[PDB]
């Protein structure tokens, strides 16, 4: 899933944000069936993630 | 998969505590209710003088406070900790909840046909690492901006104008909701913040 | 010869069961139809009037049934409901100063108007004083009301001695 | 049930009762007497269980209308007020219930199905065709219905 | 019979007994439960089918937002209390002390129909009449006087009818108390009262102390509708409002809970054939809860804005509330030990239910006491389920306890227990299909009072749609049941 | 309701028998607290004929010269009431 | 009934009361170490890979 | 009589019994007060006055 803003004409953007069509920024982390978490949340069970998560300085 | 934010870290290490205490106070009491179900069901184990045992009484009482000072002091922290970031900003966004639509710095905001009930024509930008102030208020009834994923819900409400801290790490689109009647379009009337 | 039973209150029908209520209902729907159609629908006299009526039936029932049932437990019940009452009162007060005070007891605040030293000879004390509330009438008003007080204290005493 | 009024009358202090002559019904409020018969809650129930009756015929007519109406009564009541003042609510809830409005459903499409386990997981989930157009019972959706537009 | 026609309706309408106020305030208990079940029927419709299969148009939503505003002042209001604390409080609190009638008899009268006058009002004001009050059952501003939506009359009708349930639940609690504490028979100390009198004496005291309160609130709407002030305007503090409201909010909350507390526990005396384990323990927990209720009332407004210091002194108040209330659990586990309680009543397993699912609803009401955690829980169904596995699985299931013990009492004809099982076995599997998913529904981001909801959330309305069904069955058996309670056979040959 | 009273089967050619008569009975619903069955299955009676039957026990199981008594149709059963203690 | 087990109050607190709490104690302390090591999957170190 | 007085009705609890609650509820106690507000490492904050950036 990804933010469609070339879709939307006349649209606000940043001047300092990347305008690739597949950039980090784009990406909808929650509120979609996704097969890919990206985010941790409340209800994500990390052991049937395996524990899979980034460090803690990093991030 | 990254956290997006360290506050959000922090209560949710401290739901999994209680999430924990929780079941194993459940546990204990189905083991003792089992045994009394299962003594009880069988005509076993009966004694109408036992309807009173001081000592029993007295402990009973006194575990759970024990085990709850712990809950509060955690919890307490745990506010503090969301708190502490205002004060260490760099950039300040204003949000109006008008009827059925956001506006930010002056820029409407109002669902789209793309997305169902999620998706919004103009986002909200952030900056990732960058802590920012949100200047939050409403022009005609009670709204409430709330991105719980990131550990902010805040009512924007008539004349109150409310300041919350704002901080992005994970880059991407956060959707988040009104999260408080106002009105017919209430269910539609989405949030969507991009941490670029 | 009478037999004689216990000493509580025994309990009476009467109408008083379903008047009031229907009072609160006229005057809700009275209110009602002042509000949309601008106009009452009866004459707020004769509204009045029919209220007094109904509730000239507490007296009557008073006065016969102190002559007839009156005992100290029936005393110390009516005692009691009394000191509830009062209580509500009190209460109901008490939530009105707080819907009042509520918006004084945050100091800061907006105003049309500057109240910094320094600009005016009259701005300092501008939003710490609301001229227009009638002082010296109000206190001739509180002294009145005192000799109320203390003359009605006076006089019950001297009646219980 | 029967009046005492002869007791009441041959009593102790008959003055009590001349008022039972004026336009008075007994058992509300007049004096009562050593001698009166002792009244129950429900008069019905307390004359029938102790004849092994419940206090109801559904035979007689008016027994079952008695009953329907002391425990279906407010609620027909407040059911066909509700359908009078809105007839297009139970008007779409039972296009709704009896399949004739689809909100956007298309011919031979497959869509999603899951039961639990929390919101929408890709690697739970089913998709399912509609039975009633697998069999042949539907060919085509009817639009002249009600269409939620700007939804 | 003309007579007999006017002799019944002055028998019902000028008594003061306290048995047939009793029966009255049941009935009338019980009806307005029907007829929010109704309403609720017509929301999980709504909610299980998308785009807006009911409703049609996002115009009309209004009507939905009418749906859930009148079910919760409906169940709230007109459902639990005059059952709870109308029906078997007027019933019985007189024969529990040895005595005739209560304090102040016309007073019980004028409760009644105060009762009866504000669902007229109700009933007529938000069914004959048009684009009704639709602003959720806490009645917010300025959504509630400053719309487009709420302009009519019937809006302040049923502000007026708020008003006269205040008025009727003041009059019956002073009634309580005084008739409690002047007329028990001589040899009965105050506090050798079994405990249903203790928790109707608190529960009356709860009452007493926050409905002006309410009153001056209501009042403040009233105003700021009528005559145009600005109380709760953008010049106003619709906090200020919300701050009253929920000062009340929470005590109602208690009262309603605390005799379903006192009625299990009589109900228990009586059926397990032994005391209460720690009766003194019991009653104290009871009045504690009741005074600990009324400093916490700012735990529904941690997202408001309050102060930091605030926030934290609200959730350490909350967890002293939670504290007594697990003391009275551990005393009924621990009550039902060593009794010899009926093995197959539905009494008994209405009593289990009632515990297991009130533990339940406690725990997960007292997740949402940090200040913190309630960030990420405001406002959505984690909310409904608590409050709902609460109020429809532990205060229904107490009263359904006591209908199921008091019905053979009062009517003397003994209950299918059969059926009765069927009934309250489907209640309890359909509401905890309807409820329990809620929960989980909360943790993912599901805001509430919504018809329309996102893609995201299909399968906890799946299950809800299973748990509606369900219902549906259970309160098709349990009225079925009653008409045949009160009806004689059909059916009789030789074999 | 009013049925026959309980009356006593007896076969002669097989020299067997027993009792019956006529059982009421409706669809189970609930019951009532202040009331205890009548007699039911002997009617308007002090119920007597339990003691006439366990009375006549020995009488007819040890053999009893029945031709005085009526027949059912045209099969060997004969019908002897229970309202007096049997002797013969 | 007649096969009903009754039990004194010293008999009944000394030989029902007692081991069920004593078992309840034993499920409490598993309970909180298997729960803990269940979501944070370590004993003692909070979350894994990420501390 | 007053049957529920202190002299009446104490039931010595048995030492194995007494030892293994005293053990399971420290041991819950400690284990609980220590995972709660001891280990509580996401409160992490890093020292390095050279990570600032100004144009
Ligand atoms: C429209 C609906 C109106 C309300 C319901 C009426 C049902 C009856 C209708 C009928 O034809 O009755 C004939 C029927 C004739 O009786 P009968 O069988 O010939 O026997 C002769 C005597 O009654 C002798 O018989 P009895 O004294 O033994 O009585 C029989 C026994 C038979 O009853 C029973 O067996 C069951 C009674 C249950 C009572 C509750 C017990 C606790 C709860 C148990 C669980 C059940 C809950 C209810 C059911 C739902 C279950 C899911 O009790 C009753 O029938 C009455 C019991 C009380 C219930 C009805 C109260 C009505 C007056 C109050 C109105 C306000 C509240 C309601 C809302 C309006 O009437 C009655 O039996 C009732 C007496 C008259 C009642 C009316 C009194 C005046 C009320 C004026 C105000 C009305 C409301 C405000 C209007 C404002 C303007 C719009
Ligand atoms: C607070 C304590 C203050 C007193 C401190 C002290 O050193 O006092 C010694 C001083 C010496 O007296 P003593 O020991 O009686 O001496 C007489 C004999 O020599 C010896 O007589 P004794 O030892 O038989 O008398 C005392 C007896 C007293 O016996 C008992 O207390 C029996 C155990 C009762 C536990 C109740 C658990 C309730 C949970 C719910 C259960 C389902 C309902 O035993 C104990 O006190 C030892 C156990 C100490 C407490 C252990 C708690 C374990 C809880 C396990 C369940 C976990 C449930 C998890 C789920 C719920 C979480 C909230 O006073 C006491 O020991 C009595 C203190 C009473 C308070
Ligand atoms: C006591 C109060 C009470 C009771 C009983 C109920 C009962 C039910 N409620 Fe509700 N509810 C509220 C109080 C209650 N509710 C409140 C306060 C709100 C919020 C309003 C708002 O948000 O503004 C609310 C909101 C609410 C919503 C909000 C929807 C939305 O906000 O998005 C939904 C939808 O799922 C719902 C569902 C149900 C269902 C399915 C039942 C029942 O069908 C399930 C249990 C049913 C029972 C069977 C009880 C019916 C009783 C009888 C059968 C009487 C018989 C006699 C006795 C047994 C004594 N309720
Ligand atoms: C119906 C009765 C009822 C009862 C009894 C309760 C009990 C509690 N409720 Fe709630 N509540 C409602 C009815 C009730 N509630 C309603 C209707 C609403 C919604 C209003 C609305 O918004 O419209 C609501 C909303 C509500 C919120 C709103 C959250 C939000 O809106 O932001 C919160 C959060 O603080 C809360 C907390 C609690 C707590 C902490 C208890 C505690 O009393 C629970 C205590 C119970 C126990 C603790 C169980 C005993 C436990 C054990 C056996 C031992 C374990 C003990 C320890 C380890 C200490 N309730
Ligand atoms: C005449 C009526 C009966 C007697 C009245 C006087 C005695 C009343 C004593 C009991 C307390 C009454 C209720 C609370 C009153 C305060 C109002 C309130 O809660 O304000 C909220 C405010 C906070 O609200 P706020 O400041 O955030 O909001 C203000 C409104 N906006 C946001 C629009 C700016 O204060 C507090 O919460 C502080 C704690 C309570 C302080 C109590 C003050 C009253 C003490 C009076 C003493 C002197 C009396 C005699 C002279
Ligand atoms: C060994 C067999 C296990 C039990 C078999 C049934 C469940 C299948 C596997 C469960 C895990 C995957 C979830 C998918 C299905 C869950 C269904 C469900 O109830 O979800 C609610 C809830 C939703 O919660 P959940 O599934 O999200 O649980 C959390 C899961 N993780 C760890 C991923 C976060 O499911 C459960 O609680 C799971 C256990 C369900 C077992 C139910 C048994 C009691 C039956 C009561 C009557 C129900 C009637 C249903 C009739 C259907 C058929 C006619
Ligand atoms: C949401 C908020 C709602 C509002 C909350 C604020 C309170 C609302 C009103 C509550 C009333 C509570 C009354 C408590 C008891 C009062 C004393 C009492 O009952 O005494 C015993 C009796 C009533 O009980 P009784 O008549 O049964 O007497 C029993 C027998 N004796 C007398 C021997 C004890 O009171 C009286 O005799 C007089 C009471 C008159 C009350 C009403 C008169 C005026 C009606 C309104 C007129 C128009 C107004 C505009
Ligand atoms: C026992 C009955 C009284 C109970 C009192 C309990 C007091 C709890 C703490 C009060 C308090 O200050 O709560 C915080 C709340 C809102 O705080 P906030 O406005 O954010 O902070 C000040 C901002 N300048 O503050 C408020 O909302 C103000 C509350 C004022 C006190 C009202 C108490 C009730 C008075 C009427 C009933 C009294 C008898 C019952
Ligand atoms: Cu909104
Ligand atoms: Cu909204
Ligand atoms: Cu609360
Ligand atoms: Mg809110």
């Amino acid at each position: 899933p990804r933010f469609p803003f070339q879709e939307i004409p006349e649209i606000y953007l940043p001047s300092d944000i990347d305008r690739d069509p597949n950039a980090d920024c784009w990406r909808i982390l929650n509120q979609v069936p996704r097969k890919e978490k990206l985010l941790v949340e409340i209800t994500d069970p990390l052991r049937n993630f395996d524990f899979k998560v980034a460090k803690i300085k990093e991030n | 998969m990254r956290y997006g934010n360290r506050e959000i870290e922090s209560i949710i290490l401290f739901f999994d505590q209680t999430i924990i205490l929780y079941t194993s106070i459940i546990n204990a009491l189905i083991v003792g209710i089992i045994i009394i179900i299962r003594k009880w069901y069988n005509r076993k184990g009966i004694c109408n003088q036992y309807i009173y045992h001081i000592k029993i009484e007295v402990i009973w009482t006194i575990l759970p406070i024990i085990f709850l000072i712990v809950i509060v002091l955690h919890s307490v922290t745990v506010i503090y900790n969301l708190e502490i970031n205002k004060g260490t900003n760099n950039k300040y966004i204003n949000v109006i909840g008008n009827q059925w639509y956001w506006i930010y710095n002056n820029i409407e905001s109002r669902i789209s046909s793309l997305g169902r009930i999620i998706l919004v024509d103009q986002p909200l930008f952030i900056k990732a690492n960058n802590n920012t102030h949100l200047i939050i208020s409403s022009l005609d009834v009670i709204h409430s901006f709330a991105l719980p994923t990131l550990g902010i819900k805040v009512d924007a409400i008539p004349g109150r104008i409310n300041n919350i801290s704002i901080n992005g790490l994970t880059q991407g689109l956060y959707v988040g909701y009104c999260s408080e009647l106002c009105g017919s379009g209430h269910a539609f009337m989405p949030i969507n913040l991009i941490v670029y | 010869m009478i037999l004689n039973t216990n000493i509580n209150y025994g309990g009476r029908n009467s109408r008083l069961c379903y008047l009031i209520p229907l009072m609160v209902h006229t005057i809700f729907l009275y209110l009602a139809y002042l509000i949309y159609y601008n106009i009452n629908l009866i004459n707020i006299y004769l509204l009045l009037i029919i209220i007094i009526f109904i509730n000239i039936e507490w007296p009557l029932v008073i006065i016969y049934e102190y002559i007839y049932l009156t005992n100290y437990n029936i005393q110390n019940n009516l005692l009691y409901n009394i000191a509830t009452f009062i209580f509500l009162e009190i209460l109901l007060f008490i939530g009105f100063y707080w819907l009042y005070i509520n918006n004084i007891i945050h100091y800061p605040n907006n105003l049309p108007y500057n109240n910094n030293i320094a600009v005016n000879l009259l701005d300092h004390l501008n939003h710490n004083n609301n001229t227009d509330i009638c002082l010296y009438i109000i206190l001739h008003n509180l002294l009145l009301l005192l000799y109320v007080t203390l003359i009605l204290q006076l006089v019950h005493r001297y009646v219980q001695l | 049930h029967g009046s005492n009024l002869y007791n009441r009358v041959h009593g102790n202090l008959p003055q009590l009762y001349v008022e039972q002559l004026y336009n008075t019904d007994e058992i509300l409020d007049t004096v009562p007497h050593s001698s009166d018969p002792v009244h129950h809650m429900f008069p019905k129930c307390a004359a029938a269980s102790p004849l092994g009756f419940r206090p109801y015929d559904n035979n007689k007519l008016w027994d079952a209308f008695v009953l329907w109406a002391i425990v279906y009564g407010v609620t027909t009541i407040f059911c066909v007020l509700h359908i009078l003042k809105y007839p297009q609510i139970w008007k779409h809830l039972f296009e709704t219930l009896t399949f004739q409005y689809t909100y956007q459903r298309e011919i031979g499409e497959e869509y999603v199905w899951q039961y639990g386990g929390g919101g929408l997981n890709p690697a739970k989930w089913r998709f399912v065709k509609s039975p009633l157009e697998e069999l042949g019972l539907v060919t085509e959706y009817r639009s002249d219905l009600d269409y939620p537009d700007d939804l | 019979m003309i007579n007999n026609i006017m002799h019944m309706i002055n028998k019902y309408t000028l008594t003061t007994s306290h048995k047939i106020i009793g029966i009255l305030y049941g009935y009338m208990g019980y009806i307005a439960g029907i007829l929010g079940y109704i309403i609720s029927m017509l929301i999980r419709m709504e909610l299980n089918t998308q785009g807006l299969a009911i409703v049609r148009k996002v115009k009309e939503v209004t009507i939905y937002n009418n749906w859930i505003t009148i079910h919760g002042l409906i169940m709230l209001f007109v459902f639990i209390m005059p059952v709870g604390i109308g029906f078997y409080g007027n019933y019985l609190i007189p024969m529990l002390i040895g005595t005739s009638e209560l304090s102040m008899p016309r007073m019980n009268g004028i409760s009644f129909w105060m009762l009866i006058v504000g669902v007229v009002i109700f009933v007529i004001s938000n069914v004959l009449m048009s684009k009704p009050i639709s602003s959720g059952w806490t009645l917010y501003p300025p959504l509630s006087t400053r719309d487009a939506d709420n302009i009519g009359v019937n809006i302040d009708l049923s502000l007026l009818v708020v008003h006269v349930l205040g008025i009727s639940s003041t009059i019956g609690s002073v009634n309580y108390i005084t008739t409690n504490k002047y007329n028990r028979h001589v040899g009965l100390t105050f506090m050798n009262i079994n405990i249903y009198n203790f928790s109707i004496i608190v529960t009356s005291i709860l009452l007493i102390g926050s409905l002006p309160i309410l009153g001056v609130a209501i009042t403040g709407l009233l105003l700021d509708r009528n005559i145009n002030s600005t109380i709760y305007d953008v010049i106003g503090d619709p906090v200020l409002y919300q701050h009253l409201f929920w000062f009340f909010g929470h005590p109602e909350v208690y009262v309603i809970i605390l005799p379903v507390f006192g009625l299990t526990s009589l109900i228990l005396t009586s059926i397990i054939h032994k005391d209460i384990f720690g009766r003194e323990g019991m009653m104290y927990c009871i009045i504690s809860i009741g005074v600990v209720g009324y400093f916490v009332w700012a735990h529904h407004m941690f997202t408001v804005g309050l102060d930091i210091d605030s926030r934290s002194y609200f959730s350490i108040a909350t967890s002293i509330i939670s504290i007594p209330t697990s003391v009275k659990m551990f005393s009924y586990i621990n009550t039902w030990a060593s009794g010899r309680g009926f093995r197959g009543n539905n009494s008994s397993w209405s009593f289990f239910s009632f515990l297991i699912c009130f533990c339940f609803g406690g725990f997960t009401g007292l997740l949402l006491s940090s200040g913190s955690l309630d960030i990420m829980l405001h406002d959505t169904y984690f909310v409904v389920g608590h409050f709902h596995t609460v109020l429809s699985l532990a205060a229904t299931f107490g009263l359904l306890i006591a209908h199921y013990f008091f019905l053979p009492i009062i009517f003397s004809y003994s209950i299918f227990e059969s059926f009765s099982f069927y009934h309250t076995f489907l209640l309890l599997v359909g509401a905890l299909l309807v409820f329990y998913p809620m929960h989980l529904a909360g943790l993912s981001g599901m805001a509430r009072r919504v018809p329309e909801y996102a893609d995201i959330f299909i399968p906890f309305m799946t299950v809800g749609f299973h748990g509606t069904f369900l219902l549906i069955f259970s309160t098709l058996t349990f009225i079925r049941s009653y008409f045949q309670f009160l009806s004689h056979i059909n059916h009789s040959n030789y074999l | 309701m009013n049925h026959e009273r309980p009356w006593v089967f007896l076969n002669k050619v097989t020299g067997k028998w027993g009792a019956c008569g006529w059982q009421p009975f409706w669809k189970a619903t609930s019951q009532s607290l202040n009331y205890i069955p009548d007699n039911f299955i002997a009617l308007r009676t002090n119920g007597s004929w339990v003691r006439n039957l366990w009375q006549s026990s020995k009488v007819l199981d040890r053999g009893l010269n029945a031709s005085g008594y009526p027949t059912v149709g045209t099969t060997d059963w004969v019908r002897i009431p229970l309202d007096a203690p049997l002797e013969a | 009934g007649g096969d009903a087990e009754i039990l004194s109050y010293t008999e009944y607190v000394s030989t029902v009361v007692y081991p069920t709490i004593f078992y309840m104690a034993i499920t409490f302390v598993v309970s909180l170490f298997l729960m803990y090591y269940y979501i944070y999957g370590t004993f003692f170190s909070s979350t894994r890979n990420r501390f | 009589y007053f049957t529920r007085v202190h002299k009446y009705n104490h039931v010595p609890v048995p030492f194995i019994l007494n030892v293994g609650m005293s053990i399971s509820i420290v041991t819950s106690f400690v284990y609980f007060t220590y995972t709660s507000l001891w280990v509580r490492p996401e409160y992490d904050r890093v020292v390095d006055p050279s990570k600032a950036y100004v144009n």
